[PDB]
């Protein structure tokens, strides 16, 4: 039921652009904040970026400041990641992941968020930065 | 030089030592007091999101300390513990002879983090930071102060603690949190009296809407209330 | 001259806290070992408005701030304790000749 | 949520001493201005006086000779005494809190919060 | 923020006891989540907030820590435990991860 | 000493209109220390605007008031029937409160 | 007034140690690098009794103790060095007018 | 205010500045001295079991320091090193500018332990603790002082170390030991002059009645001697 | 009396650096948060020779050195800040009576 | 007492307070300045092998600090970092409120080692060590000073760093080195102007005669040049 799935991969020229599409199904997408991480193709896993669910912060790692852009559409229930000005190190494995979060409303007329961690992942598309 | 006042038939005049006012006799050093007066009197805004735009960081300037002898009773007193993002303290620890500001209604204890680009914390309007009988021009870590200035004279002849948190302290994008306990809290909005927050922790301790987990807890408030 | 307030708002009532300036040594209270703690060595009082002493007083404070800052930049002391003594010596020198 | 409770005898006796009591629920007396207000029914409001928790007190000059005001921080109570009462003193009585400001909120010496008020009558 | 898994690569048989300690350059005091990436799979969350086990994961995985000194402990190994093990920063953004301890299970 | 004279004695206006109540100080004041109250019948008075322009909390924004010398107004746009009461002019200054009689306001 | 001793016992002879208040700079002794150590910068003397100056003096000390304690509670300085200067300014102000 | 004395035809008077004594002229700041006088003069008992009932511990009060300019030669000077039972020091270390009291006959160096319920060590009769030209109101660790007070004036115109030990310091049940060396010693009794103890270590170093073991050694004294 | 120089060489021109003794608070410079750094709070000037004020001045300095050393040995303060105030009180006491 | 000067028709006199000069009126505390004057004025030799014979080490004496209010522009300023041979620092670190001497032409930064027999560093001719508006009588580690003395008055009405090294500092056998970088340098001789050394590092950075190894490098200079 909880469906997180990557899409939008391929090969793009260096300096090029690409928009990923991480679709969502099975949870309150307009209530949970989302993440992007990056695994090198033959090395360890590292983090990239997130956005808060209210759209208040678009926070990025040190490598891609001025490179990438997160948007998200709670209408389509689809996480977006706009990439721009691609470089050869960005040839890697890409995940979109859901955060570990519980929402209670039972005190008055406003809810909550139980901020813990990240729990539910996607499959993982890979993008190669090459002029081909 | 440094100007000076004088009391004369219950009327305050500038103590003109440039053109000597010989009619007003100075007979003892008891006739000299040095008083400190709060910025609550002038009417500056006192809530924390209005406060920490008046503060700012700087390096390369030494700090200074002057004493006084009496002060106003205060309505708002502040306190800080801000960490640099690499885990070190932004604010210098207090040297000895410093105690907190002693008569305070409420203590706005504020912790959290910020970029902290500089050595010290100065007041942007050049006011003082009033400690125990010692006006300073910097903020010491963990010592409850109040804001205000100092006037000079020639004479004739308890509390309640409110804890906050802050992220990105100092900049114009600093977010502010309440604290109920070390896991449960609620985001602040500008329209909030502190009595509303007192009803809020009393309500939450009544209704038990606390942490029964190991994570952090951020409520918001009903947007129509 | 009488200082005129320039501030938007001005509280016309003080509430003063100060040290017990003189106190009768009632038995053994003056000895520090029997002395009260730091929170208890103070006294307080009000000050009803007497033709705007308070608003003129705060305006005096705001006028003193600049010169006091420029004085404190000029020294090398950490804790300047001697402004009042210096100004008393100023008074006596100007009245003496 | 601070509450103020007036109390006192409903009936009087002329040229006697009429005592009242305002009792604080929810906050402290210590540091604020505590008022008394006379309202004869159908008339305007008549202000009586105020005491501050230091014990300093000021009076309405119309009632300077007649009344006196005391406060108790121990029982957390505010007391009004009217000496040598008369039938003109029959009115509705109030207590109110005139601070400059509480923590973030400027009041500019307005009266924020009030007790419910008691009708007290001096008669034979 | 800097995190370092120690040791780097452990190989043990089925039923053995694996303890991996993560370290932190600064204080976070419980904010870490434990991952398990079987190779070719996604990293499965094991223990979040450094002491609370994920539902859907058996109780063989334990461990705790305080301050900057956080440990996972496997009380008994499985043949399905051949995986690369991960740490997650939990307190300050940016995040960072552990470098990855590839646990090998000696199987039949 | 200071006598607060309200003008006019009464108002009777329609909903949605704009009621303007002013009070005149008997003396020169130039001390913006004022207060407008709402005495609901059988109720204690309730603060609306203190300090000659500053709205009290809990007060809906359709109230305003100003004035400089001796004439000092109170202005309610978009009149609502819940504003039916008698309103009070107040001056504090030189350690004394002083009041006026008041003005009955009627919503049509 | 002449202070009368109230103590049970009172030594009527002092033995004073003090700094060399002025000293002839004999060659190079005044330079600190050739200077004597801390144990050697002092001088001493007696004081034979001159109609009870010593017992009245100690009684004066015991009378000063309470007011000095109440003064030292009132300050915020660690090391109060300015009592004598302040009292000289008191003398000049009271005699001036 | 603070009272003051005056010398006039070799006669000590209270320097009445309330009713000005105009006949006595104050011509220079050299005419002002600040003298310190010992409690040995008044006749208080000076032996250690009489001493440490006058001392006591307290927290929550800041310490203070005033200087003087001349003092009495002393007959007894004291020194302390007291450890809390968990191994920490009861007494704060001396800040700089403190040297010992410089003219002393005997030094009663006292070490050991006690409960130490408080922060500082105050004098129960409100006297001062005389250091090098600096009267204080606390005891610094390891700095030899003497007891006494300070008088103010207007003017006209080596040692020998004795080591103790103590257990349960501060209370009324504190036991006292001598020290011959770091293993051999002897319990104190009230009837003991220090010259008796000087004959005692000389006797013990003569007769060789020291430690030739690794344990601690406690003699007593002949009850009929 | 006029002091006569005894030194072999003597520069007859100073170059003085001092704090800005008074300064017009031009806008916001007086506030420390907008204030200049420590290297910029000074002012400087020369002093052309006016009948040997400078060589007599340096000879005065060398004459003051011994007494200043003997004064600084005599105190217990780390940072003596009160010589000028004390000498002003000396002046007023000697002229008063 | 401490002598004092006076300006009178642009003529310097000893301020005779012993025989009062009543004709010269003292009207304000602004009329009092405290000036500091350099030993460059008197004509003492200023190069380092002439300098460090005037310095010396001593223990058992406390240091002192007095302030002033204006000073000479200086031509030579010094700085030290000297280690004891067991690896510890000879010179005490600077307590706070000390900044360097602020107007200097050249800074003779000197590091290295020496025997360091004593606690502090005193001036053998009893001069002062001029810091930022604070004359001291000791050398603090790493704080740029200048030499000179202090005169008292009554009034009427950038840099360039040169690094050395030294071995056996303090004695009369101390050897002196230049520094080009942390491996390449050249031994000093007495006939060397600093401009010669400025041409020398510019020459060496031009001709590339630096370290291209891991060892230390000591040139000498052409004995006929
Ligand atoms: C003595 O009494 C005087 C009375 O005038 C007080 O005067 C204050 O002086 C300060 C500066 O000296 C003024 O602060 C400046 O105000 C400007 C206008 O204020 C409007 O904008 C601010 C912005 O938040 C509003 O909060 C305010 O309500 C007004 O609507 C601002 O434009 C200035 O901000 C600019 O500079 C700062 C500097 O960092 C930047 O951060 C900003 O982004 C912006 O670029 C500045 O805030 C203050 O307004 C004066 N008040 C009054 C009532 O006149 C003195 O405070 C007092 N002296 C002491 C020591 O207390
Ligand atoms: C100025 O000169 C005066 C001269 O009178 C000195 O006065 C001393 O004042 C102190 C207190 O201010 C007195 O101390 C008290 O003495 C009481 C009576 O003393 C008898 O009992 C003690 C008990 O040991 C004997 O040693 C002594 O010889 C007497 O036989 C005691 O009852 C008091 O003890 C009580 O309080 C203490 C407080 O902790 C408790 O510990 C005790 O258990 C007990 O409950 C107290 O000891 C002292 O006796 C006075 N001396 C004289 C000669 O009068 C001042 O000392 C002097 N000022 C200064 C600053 O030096
Ligand atoms: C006030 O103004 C006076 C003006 O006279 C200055 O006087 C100086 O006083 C110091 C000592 O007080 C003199 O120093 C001594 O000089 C002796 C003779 O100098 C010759 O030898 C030295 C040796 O290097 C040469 O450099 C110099 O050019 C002369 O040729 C020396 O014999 C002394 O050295 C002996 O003692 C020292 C002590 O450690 C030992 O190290 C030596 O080995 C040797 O045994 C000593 O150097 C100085 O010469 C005087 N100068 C003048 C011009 O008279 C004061 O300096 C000044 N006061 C202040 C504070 O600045
Ligand atoms: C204030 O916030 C805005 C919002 O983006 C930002 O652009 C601006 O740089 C901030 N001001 C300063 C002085 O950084
Ligand atoms: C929160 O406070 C309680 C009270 O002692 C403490 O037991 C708990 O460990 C605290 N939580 C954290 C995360 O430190
Ligand atoms: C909230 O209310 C409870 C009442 O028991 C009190 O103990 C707690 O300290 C309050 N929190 C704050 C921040 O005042
Ligand atoms: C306590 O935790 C359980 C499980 O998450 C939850 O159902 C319950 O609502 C929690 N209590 C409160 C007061 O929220
Ligand atoms: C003094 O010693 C006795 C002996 O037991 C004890 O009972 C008493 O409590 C002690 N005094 C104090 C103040 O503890
Ligand atoms: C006692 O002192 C001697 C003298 O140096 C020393 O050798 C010995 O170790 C000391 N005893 C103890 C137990 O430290
Ligand atoms: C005891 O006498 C010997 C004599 O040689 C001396 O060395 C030792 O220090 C003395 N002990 C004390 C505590 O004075
Ligand atoms: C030395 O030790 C031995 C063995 O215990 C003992 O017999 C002897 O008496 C000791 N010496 C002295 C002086 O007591
Ligand atoms: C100076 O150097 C010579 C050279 O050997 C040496 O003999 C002499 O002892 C040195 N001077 C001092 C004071 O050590
Ligand atoms: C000399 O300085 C360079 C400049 O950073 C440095 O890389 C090198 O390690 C230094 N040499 C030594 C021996 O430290
Ligand atoms: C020598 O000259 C170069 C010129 O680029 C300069 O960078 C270097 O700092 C100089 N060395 C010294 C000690 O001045
Ligand atoms: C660099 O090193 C090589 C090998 O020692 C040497 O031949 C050459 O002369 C060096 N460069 C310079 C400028 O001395």
């Amino acid at each position: 039921q909880v469906q997180v799935e990557e899409s939008g991969g391929g090969v793009v020229q260096p300096g090029g652009s690409l928009r990923l599409s991480c679709a969502a199904s099975g949870f309150m997408f307009s209530n949970y904040g989302m993440h992007w991480v990056r695994q090198a193709p033959g090395k360890g896993l590292e983090w990239m970026a997130f956005i808060r669910y209210d759209d208040s912060k678009k926070f990025y790692a040190d490598s891609v400041k001025g490179r990438f852009t997160i948007s998200r559409d709670n209408s389509k229930n689809t996480l977006y990641l706009q990439m721009n000005s691609l470089r050869a190190e960005d040839t890697a494995l890409y995940y979109c992941a859901k955060e570990l979060l519980q929402v209670y409303t039972s005190a008055w007329g406003e809810g909550h968020s139980y901020y813990y961690a990240l729990d539910v992942w996607g499959l993982g598309t890979a993008v190669t930065v090459s002029s081909a | 030089s440094i100007p000076l006042g004088v009391i004369h038939n219950s009327t305050l005049q500038v103590s003109d030592v440039d053109k000597l006012v010989c009619r007003d006799k100075l007979s003892s050093t008891n006739q000299l007091r040095s008083v400190g007066l709060n910025l609550e009197g002038n009417g500056v805004a006192t809530d924390v999101p209005s406060v920490t735009k008046r503060w700012g960081f700087r390096s390369g300037v030494p700090p200074k300390v002057v004493n006084y002898e009496a002060g106003e009773w205060a309505e708002n007193c502040y306190n800080l513990e801000i960490k640099k993002p690499d885990g070190s303290e932004c604010l210098p620890a207090a040297p000895d002879g410093i105690r907190g500001f002693p008569r305070c209604r409420y203590v706005h204890k504020v912790s959290g983090t910020g970029p902290c680009a500089g050595d010290f914390a100065f007041h942007k309007e050049g006011a003082f930071f009033l400690y125990d009988r010692l006006a300073s021009t910097v903020i010491y870590r963990g010592t409850t102060f109040a804001e205000g200035v100092v006037a000079f004279l020639i004479l004739p002849q308890y509390s309640t603690t409110i804890r906050y948190q802050a992220t990105g302290f100092g900049t114009n994008e600093t977010e502010y949190l309440f604290e109920v306990d070390n896991l449960t809290y609620v985001q602040l909005e500008s329209r909030f009296t502190p009595q509303f927050l007192l009803q809020l922790n009393e309500t939450i301790y009544a209704s038990g809407k606390r942490s029964n987990t190991t994570g952090k807890l951020i409520w918001k408030v009903n947007p129509e209330i | 001259e009488v200082i005129v307030n320039a501030q938007p708002k001005c509280n016309p009532n003080l509430h003063f806290w100060t040290t017990q300036d003189e106190g009768a040594a009632i038995g053994l209270a003056w000895i520090p070992y029997f002395g009260p703690a730091a929170e208890g060595i103070y006294t307080e009082g009000l000050m009803h408005n007497q033709d705007g002493l308070i608003c003129g007083l705060r305006q005096l404070a705001n006028e003193t701030t600049q010169a006091l800052q420029l004085f404190l930049r000029a020294t090398t002391e950490l804790r300047t304790f001697s402004i009042l003594n210096r100004k008393a010596i100023d008074f006596l020198l100007q009245r003496w000749g | 949520q601070v509450q103020l409770q007036e109390s006192g005898p409903g009936l009087g006796k002329p040229s006697e001493t009429l005592s009242l009591s305002c009792t604080v629920s929810g906050a402290s007396i210590r540091g604020y201005f505590w008022n008394w207000i006379r309202q004869p029914p159908g008339k305007g409001l008549e202000w009586i006086g105020y005491i501050h928790s230091t014990g300093s007190t000021n009076y309405n000059p119309s009632l300077k000779s007649r009344v006196t005001i005391s406060v108790d921080t121990s029982k957390n109570q505010v007391s009004l005494n009217v000496n040598s009462v008369t039938a003109a003193d029959t009115a509705v009585y109030f207590c109110a809190r005139g601070a400059w400001n509480v923590a973030t909120v400027y009041y500019y010496y307005g009266m924020d919060v009030w007790g419910q008020g008691t009708l007290v009558t001096v008669s034979s | 923020i800097q995190m370092t898994q120690s040791p780097s690569s452990v190989s043990a048989s089925v039923g053995d006891r694996v303890t991996i300690t993560c370290r932190a350059s600064q204080d976070i005091s419980n904010w870490l989540a434990w991952y398990q990436q079987k190779p070719g799979k996604a990293p499965e969350l094991l223990i979040y907030t450094a002491s609370i086990l994920q539902s859907g994961v058996s109780s063989r995985f334990s461990g705790s820590g305080s301050g900057t000194d956080f440990t996972l402990t496997i009380s008994s190994l499985q043949p399905e435990d051949s995986a690369t093990y991960y740490c997650q920063q939990g307190k300050s953004f940016p995040y960072t991860f552990g470098q990855g301890t590839k646990l090998e299970i000696k199987r039949t | 000493e200071i006598v607060l004279t309200q003008s006019p004695g009464t108002l009777s206006l329609s909903p949605g209109e704009r009621a303007t109540l002013s009070c005149r100080a008997s003396q020169s004041v130039s001390s913006s220390y004022f207060a407008w109250y709402q005495q609901k019948p059988g109720q204690a008075p309730r603060l609306l605007i203190s300090g000659t322009s500053t709205r009290a909390p809990g007060i809906p924004d359709r109230f305003s008031g100003s004035g400089s010398g001796t004439d000092f107004t109170l202005t309610i746009s978009r009149l609502e029937p819940e504003d039916f009461a008698v309103y009070f002019c107040q001056q504090y200054g030189n350690s004394l409160y002083t009041f006026g009689q008041g003005t009955k306001l009627e919503i049509k």
